[PDB]
This record gives C-alpha cells, sequence and structure tokens, in this order.
RNA sequence: CCAGAAAAGGUGUUGGUUGAUAUAGACAGCAGGAUGGUGGCCAUGGAAGUCGGAAUCCGCUAAGGAGUGUGUAACAACUCAC
C-alpha cells in the first residue's frame, strides 16, 4: 500500500535556532551555523510551535522505500542540532605491535602526517575535509581527537585516516596495526 | 504451561497476602540466585520471601481491591526488581537479620563498581607460576617464601568503574571481593501503614 | 606486546566480521544475508575463521 | 595459619598417579605419606569416586571424607567389584529400598545444602536414575509415593 | 557412463516394460522400497506426509534411491532409528533405450536396454513417510531435502488420512472403536455389513 | 511460429495462506540473575553441562537446561535457553 501520512516531530532546544528556506535547513547555535540541503527527498517540512519548538516532517502517499526517508531526516536534523549545540568529538586511537605510529599535525588540525606505520618510510598525508580539526590529545598516549560540527565531515575525516593506515598484502588477522575509531562522542556533555 | 503458571501464581499471591498482613516491600537489586537461595533456605520457618513480575503483582492487587481496600498503597511502590517478604514474628528483628544475612559476592567482569576496591601489600599464598595474572595489571611484584610479594598497594578501581576481565580474575585468585550486595528494603507495609 | 583492549579494538575492525560463502564479501558481525547483489543477497554466511 | 584443600581420590587403592604433590609441595609438607593414609582411612570405599577435604596446619593435615550422593548410593548398591580388567559397561542393576535412602538423606542434611527431608528424598531419588538402578520401579512410579502415600519424617 | 537425466526426462514413448520381448534389461538401481520400522501398527503412527509430484515427467530408479537414502539418513538422525516408516510409491517399470555409436550411423537404430525409469503423473505420490504426530516438521524437512534429488517441481502435502490407509484421520479411531476397521499391521482391514454374520459374531465375541 | 535459457536462491518490493504470543503487559533494545543434589552415572590418558552412548529428575524457586555456543590438557572465564 501507500501510507496516507507519516510524520515525526523533532524537539528543538531553547539555545538553538533552526529555520527553513524551502526544503533545506539551517541551524544557528553557540558553536556555529550548519546547513543541509534536503532537495533530493521530496517531503514537507513544517516548523511549528511559536518560540519554534518543533520541526515536523511529514510525507504523504509513500511506498516503504520512501517512507524510510521520513525519520532519516529526523536523524540528520537532530544530529545537526547535537553538532551545533554540543559539537562532535571522535577520539580515535593508534594501535601498533612493534613500530610506533608517529602522528604529526600540520596547519593547525588540517593535515595529518602519519609516519613509521609498519616501519615503512612512506609518509601518509591525509587532509581533514574543511571544518574539522585533528589534535594529539594529552592524558592518553596515542590518541587523535577529531573535533567538528557535522558528523559526516568528522567521521569521514576519521575514516580517511583509518583507510590510510591499512596493512596490505599481509594477514590482517595477525597484523592488528593502524589507527582505529575508539570513542565516538561529544565535545560538551549535556 | 505458561497460562496455568500465571493462573496459579495468582493463587499463591492471593493466599500469601490473605494470611500475612505484614510485609516488607524489598528491592532485590543485583543479588545472586545463590545468595537468595541460601537466605531463603535460612529464613524458611520465620518468613516467606517472594518475587515475580511487577505488572502481574499490581494486577493481583487490583484483583484484591474490591475485597481488601488497604492494599493499594503498595501500588506506587512496586517498580524495579522488587518483591515481597511476609512474616509474623516481630517488626524490626527481620530488618536486622536481612541486614545480617549479607554476603560479599564475587566481582563479575562487567559489573559497575559500587565502592572502593583495593588490595593490601602482602606476601600471598599463590605461587610462582601465577604471576602473568599480575603482569596484565602491571603491578610490580617480588617473589619471596616461594610466593608473590606485593610491594605497595594499588587502588585498582574507583567508586564507579567498570570491572574488567583482567581485573576480575585476580581478585578471584586472591579470594577478595568487597562487593557486598544484599536486600536493600524500601518501604514497610503493616496493616495499612508505611515505615521507611 | 599489545594492550588487550586495544587488541580487541583492532579485532572489532579486522576480525569479528562475517564472510559470505559465495562472493567472499566482508560483513558486519550481526549479519543475516550478504550486502552484494553480486551474489543475490544470499543467506549462507560463515563467522570468519580466527587466528591460532 | 590453618588451610583447607580438596582432593578427588579413588578410594582404597594407593593412587600411583600423583595429584597430591602439586598442592602439598608449595607449603612444604610430605604428600606421599598423606595419599596412602587417605587410602587406608577410606578403606571400605575401595572402588568408588570420593572427594576428601584436608585441613592442613603448619604441622600436619587431618583426613576426613566429603560425602557425595552418587557415591553414597552406589556404595549401597553392592555388587562384587570388577578388577584391573575394567571391561564393558558396569551398568548398575539391582533393587535398593527406601529406608537406606532415608539414612543417606540424613547425610544429605548433615551439612544442610538442601531443603528438608521430604525434598531430600525426592532429589536423591533423582540420583537413583542418575545411577541406573530402581526401587522396585522408577521415579514415574515413585512420585506417587510423596504424593499422598509418603513414608517421610 | 550413464547419460544425464535431461535426456530421459520427458514421457516420450509408450510404456515399454521388462517383459517377454525386452530381454536383458539390467536390474533397477532401487530395490528397497520400505524403510524404518515397517513392522509397526496403524495405531502408533497417525501422521503421514507425501512428496507429490507436479509435472508429468519421468523419474529414474537411481534418483528414486538417492532421494530414498536422503530422507532415511535425515530421519534416522532426527526421529531416531526406530520411529518412522518410509515408503517409496513409485516402482520403475518403463525401461529406456540407448543407441551407441561404436560407422553405420542411424541404420538399424533401436536401443539396447540401459535402465529403468518411473513415469509420473500430475499429482502422483512419489514418497510417503508415516510417523508420529509430533514429528511433522521432520517429515516436511526430510521430504524437502529429498526433493533436490529429482528433476522438475515437486511439492509436499501432509494428508488427512491416518497413515498409510485410505481412511480419514479424524474418524479412523472412531471406526476402529465401532469395529468397522481391524488392525492387521501397517494397514487396516475394512469390514462391511455384507458377510455371513458368523464373521460378525466372531468380531463381536 | 520466432529466433535464445534451467534447477536453485534474495530481510529488493507487492499481494495471499496457515499457525503462534501480546495491556495477566509481549518482539527488539539497554541492564540484573542464570543456582543446589552434582564434578550425575558408564566411558577417558584427562571429558567438572560444553569430545562421545544411553539417561535426562528433584530441591529451592520469579528462573535456570543433568545444558544452545565460545572455549579449557581439564576446570576456570564468557554466552544462551529460562
Ligand atoms: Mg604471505
Ligand atoms: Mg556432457
Ligand atoms: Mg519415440
Ligand atoms: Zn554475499
Amino acid at each position: 500500500m501507500k501510507t496516507i501520512l507519516s510524520n515525526q516531530t523533532v524537539d528543538i532546544p531553547e539555545n538553538v535556532d533552526i529555520s527553513l528556506k524551502g526544503r533545506t535547513v539551517i541551524v544557528k547555535g553557540p558553536r556555529g551555523t550548519l546547513r543541509r540541503d534536503f532537495n533530493h527527498i521530496n517531503v514537507e517540512l513544517s516548523l511549528l510551535g511559536k518560540k519554534k519548538k518543533r520541526l515536523r516532517v511529514d510525507k504523504w502517499w509513500g511506498n516503504r522505500k520512501e517512507l524510510a526517508t521520513v525519520r532519516t531526516i529526523c536523524s540528520h536534523v537532530q544530529n545537526m542540532i547535537k553538532g551545533v549545540t554540543l559539537g562532535f568529538r571522535y577520539k580515535m586511537r593508534s594501535v601498533y605491535a612493534h613500530f610506533p605510529i608517529n602522528v604529526v599535525i600540520q596547519e593547525n588540525g588540517s593535515l595529518v602526517e602519519i609516519r613509521n606505520f609498519l616501519g615503512e618510510k612512506y609518509i601518509r598525508r591525509v587532509r581533514m575535509r574543511p571544518g574539522v580539526a585533528c589534535s594529539v590529545s594529552q592524558a592518553q598516549k596515542d590518541e587523535l581527537v577529531l573535533e567538528g560540527n557535522d558528523i559526516e565531515l568528522v567521521s569521514n575525516s576519521a575514516a580517511l585516516i583509518q583507510q590510510a593506515t591499512t596493512v596490505k598484502n599481509k594477514d590482517i588477522r595477525k597484523f592488528l596495526d593502524g589507527i582505529y575509531v575508539s570513542e565516538k562522542g561529544t565535545v560538551q556533555q549535556a | 504451561d505458561r497460562a496455568t503458571w500465571k493462573s496459579n501464581y495468582f493463587l499463591k499471591i492471593i493466599q500469601l497476602l490473605d494470611d500475612y498482613p505484614k510485609c516488607f516491600i524489598v528491592g532485590a537489586d543485583n543479588v545472586g540466585s545463590k545468595q537468595m537461595q541460601q537466605i531463603r533456605m535460612s529464613l524458611r520457618g520465620k518468613a516467606v520471601v517472594l518475587m515475580g513480575k511487577n505488572t502481574m503483582m499490581r494486577k493481583a492487587i487490583r484483583g484484591h481491591l474490591e475485597n481488601n481496600p488497604a492494599l493499594e498503597k503498595l501500588l506506587p511502590h512496586i517498580r524495579g526488581n522488587v518483591g515481597f517478604v511476609f512474616t509474623k514474628e516481630d517488626l524490626t528483628e527481620i530488618r536486622d537479620m536481612l541486614l545480617a544475612n549479607k554476603v560479599p559476592a564475587a566481582a563479575r567482569a562487567g559489573a559497575i563498581a559500587p565502592c572502593e576496591v583495593t588490595v593490601p601489600a602482602q606476601n600471598t599464598g599463590l605461587g610462582p607460576e601465577k604471576t602473568s595474572f599480575f603482569q596484565a595489571l602491571g603491578i610490580t611484584t617480588k617473589i619471596s617464601r616461594g610466593t608473590i610479594e606485593i610491594l605497595s598497594d594499588v587502588q585498582l578501581i574507583k567508586t564507579g568503574d567498570k570491572v574488567g576481565a583482567s581485573e576480575a580474575t585476580l581478585l578471584n585468585m586472591l579470594n577478595i571481593s568487597p562487593f557486598s550486595f544484599g536486600l536493600i528494603i524500601q518501604q514497610v507495609f503493616d496493616n495499612g501503614s508505611i515505615y521507611n | 606486546i599489545i594492550e588487550p583492549s586495544l587488541r580487541q579494538l583492532a579485532q572489532k575492525y579486522n576480525c569479528d566480521k562475517m564472510i559470505c560463502r559465495k562472493c567472499y564479501a566482508r560483513l558486519h558481525p550481526r549479519a543475516v544475508n550478504c550486502r552484494k547483489k553480486k551474489c543475490g543477497h544470499t543467506n549462507n554466511l560463515r563467522p570468519k575463521k580466527k587466528v591460532k | 595459619e590453618i588451610k583447607v584443600v580438596y582432593l578427588r581420590c579413588t578410594g582404597g587403592e594407593v593412587g600411583a598417579t600423583s595429584a597430591l604433590a602439586p598442592k602439598i609441595g608449595p607449603l612444604g609438607l610430605s604428600p606421599k605419606k598423606v595419599g596412602d593414609d587417605i587410602a587406608k582411612a577410606t578403606g571400605d570405599w575401595k572402588g568408588l569416586r570420593i572427594t576428601v577435604k584436608l585441613t592442613i596446619q603448619n604441622r600436619q593435615a587431618q583426613i576426613e571424607v566429603v560425602p557425595s550422593a552418587s557415591a553414597l548410593i552406589i556404595k549401597a548398591l553392592k555388587e562384587p567389584p570388577r578388577d584391573r580388567k575394567k571391561q564393558k559397561n558396569i551398568k548398575h542393576s539391582g533393587n535398593i529400598t527406601f529406608d537406606e535412602i532415608v539414612n543417606i538423606a540424613r547425610q544429605m542434611r548433615h551439612r544442610s545444602l538442601a531443603r528438608e527431608l521430604s525434598g531430600t528424598i525426592k532429589e536423591i531419588l533423582g540420583t537413583a536414575q542418575s545411577v541406573g538402578c530402581n526401587v522396585d520401579g522408577r521415579h514415574p512410579h515413585d512420585i506417587i509415593d510423596d504424593i499422598n502415600s509418603g513414608a517421610v519424617e | 557412463g550413464r547419460r544425464p537425466a535431461r535426456c530421459y526426462r520427458y514421457c516420450k514413448n509408450k510404456p515399454y516394460p521388462k517383459s517377454r520381448f525386452c530381454r536383458g534389461v539390467p536390474d533397477a538401481k532401487i530395490r528397497i522400497f520400505d524403510l524404518g520400522r515397517k513392522k509397526a501398527k496403524v495405531d502408533e503412527f497417525p501422521l503421514c506426509g507425501h512428496m507429490v509430484s507436479d509435472e508429468y515427467e519421468q523419474l529414474s530408479s537411481e534418483a528414486l534411491e538417492a532421494a530414498r537414502i536422503c530422507a532415511n539418513k535425515y530421519m534416522v538422525k532426527s526421529c531416531g532409528k526406530d520411529g518412522f516408516h518410509i515408503r517409496v510409491r513409485l516402482h520403475p517399470f518403463h525401461v529406456i533405450r540407448i543407441n551407441k555409436m561404436l560407422q553405420t550411423g542411424m541404420r538399424g537404430a533401436f536401443g539396447k536396454p540401459q535402465g529403468t525409469v518411473a513415469r509420473v503423473h500430475i499429482g502422483q505420490v512419489i514418497m510417503s513417510i508415516r510417523t508420529k504426530l509430533q514429528n511433522k516438521e521432520h517429515v516436511v524437512e526430510a521430504l524437502r531435502r529429498a526433493k533436490f534429488k529429482f528433476p522438475g517441481r515437486q511439492k509436499i502435502h501432509i494428508s488427512k488420512k491416518w497413515g498409510f490407509t485410505k481412511f480419514n484421520a479424524d474418524e479412523f479411531e472412531d471406526m476402529v472403536a465401532e469395529k468397522r476397521l481391524i488392525p492387521d499391521g501397517c494397514g487396516v482391514k475394512y469390514i462391511p455389513n455384507r458377510g455371513p454374520l458368523d464373521k460378525w459374531r466372531a468380531l463381536h465375541s
């Protein structure tokens, strides 16, 4: 069948400010401003409540493969609200057996040179996609903190360095080396 | 089967409220079946302690309430892993014996820590071949008198930590477990009265 | 030689996967059928033989 | 400094396979004068599987037998023991009766890890079909004893 | 050296059996047709599941035996050694012919006997398994594993008949209490109201 | 006609049959127990529920199988049924 109506509301906290230019959303809060263009997804986005309390997305007459897009908009919007109010912090740790991985941060968070991975001399330069910052943390030996607003940029810049530190042409079940994502989370705890 | 199990649990909670008009509504949070069986086998001639589904007990109370109009003050106090204990002997002697039947149970690898586990600096009675279980913790040791000498203490886990697997087997080797979980009783029901 | 929680951190990205019997695709541990339409999203998986 | 240890020995024969030494050695005491004295202290057990606690001081251990219910019922199920030959399948047949089951249930309440005697006779009659003999019939015949025709204290 | 069954798969010829005219036929691959404890009464296995065919095709004797062993292995694993009765309800009678070349060609083309092949109709029962009423899933699973030894499309049908009888399973025990049916092993005997009544009084004695 | 395809599959999606269990509060999910006779008997070199052959019940129970798996020389440790 086609369901006649499927809707979900998203509660919008008091410190943050979402608004609509048609189908795209913009979010203004303490840490910054983050927009996203939903023009591929064919829904209705009402901004209801005065003092702007709820974002209600509803889809009329949908098959299940397009009713699946109803609450994924809610997930992207509330992930956006989390990234603007609180921000995102991916702490990914370096794991090695014999040779230590030397991570040196260049141009204040934007480039990561990874050295001595499996002893080899090839330097791995991975660039953070624009808006996230990598940093070697204190109170942990070999850790990389990726801070940003939006999870696609944060986790994608993390996945770039995790796909960079890869062991090829050898047994990946014995050679457990590389930097791996350890602790997903939040810059400012609520 | 399940339907007759539900229906005779109803009857064995009708009868045990009809004959005992004095109860402690007891929270059986994270105690073991071993410990509850040994307490229940100790306290048989004095009391009967009983457990079950809270949404079944509250409907049993709402099946009593047209006959016994005193039981509905129990209804806001039935949530959490919380059962009953019924007795006719006295009022606080069984409070004191539930506080005295506490047993310190083992630290499971994955339980959260209530309170303050440390180990004394001492020569154990383990032996030479069991030092790799100290090396996983990185505790600096010495061997003397044929067994392992702990040089200085270590507060290995804080108030409120996760108990790990390497940190769980070593305490089971040393036969020390400070985690004491017993019955942590919440309210008292005695003839339509509430005591803390 | 390696810290054990870091070792199991590497094992959650390199070891406890599923592999499809056909196509040999690498799948998440809570898998039921394969991701690829290469093999027809087929249903027979194996738990990725571990290291001895 | 009084210590408690357990050993699972095999009764009356002197055990050639030494398992006493890896526990009695690290505190220093002689294990081979302990193991044979345990065997003669058992004596009449002589063919069965027996756990024994040892209260060992800094000076001397004391020998006393831990009871075990499947051994206590099979020591009453008295058939002539098979020797060194150790052939096929010593499946137990014969008819034990209820009164020695009562006085073994006394030993099951000696250390009080059970409910009372009406429950101990049930949980030890379960051990009878664990072993393989019958009290003139099986526990499908001997549930209706404790149902309304009990011979229990 | 045996040809694939896609050659000898359709009911192409008139039925040509082992007889006074076709001599020298090699014996059939299958020769055992009942399995399990076939010495069982009608009373102790009520349930009966049929592998019923659904295309007018030709099944070979080797395929019959392969599916037989496939069901037998699974039910001696599952329902125990002595707790069912498998019956194969197709005996192979149509024999099949083979023209071998060694250069004569198609001159004098008439085949030597090669094998035996069962001819099956729309809705004919190929295998039937009689067991107790709680071993229903094991009947379904055993016949589903035995389907893959045959060509074509076969389906599974648990009958309303009491076991290997022609009588309905609900009224069976009523009729055996009312004594129109007499147990005589894996089958049952039907007693009409038409004999001399010395037989009636010998039953009612 | 006729110019090319099968057995087998799919948690793509759409209909249809049949049977379950669920406000006595289910299916996910996150958390807490998962115990005594007992390390049951044969058996094995060692088989403590976890290689094997038959058994496969009671106590206490809200509940726990003489055990679904990971394991262990074998226990320990984990996990599941419940
Ligand atoms: Mg190689
Ligand atoms: Mg060919
Ligand atoms: Mg022809
Ligand atoms: Zn696949």
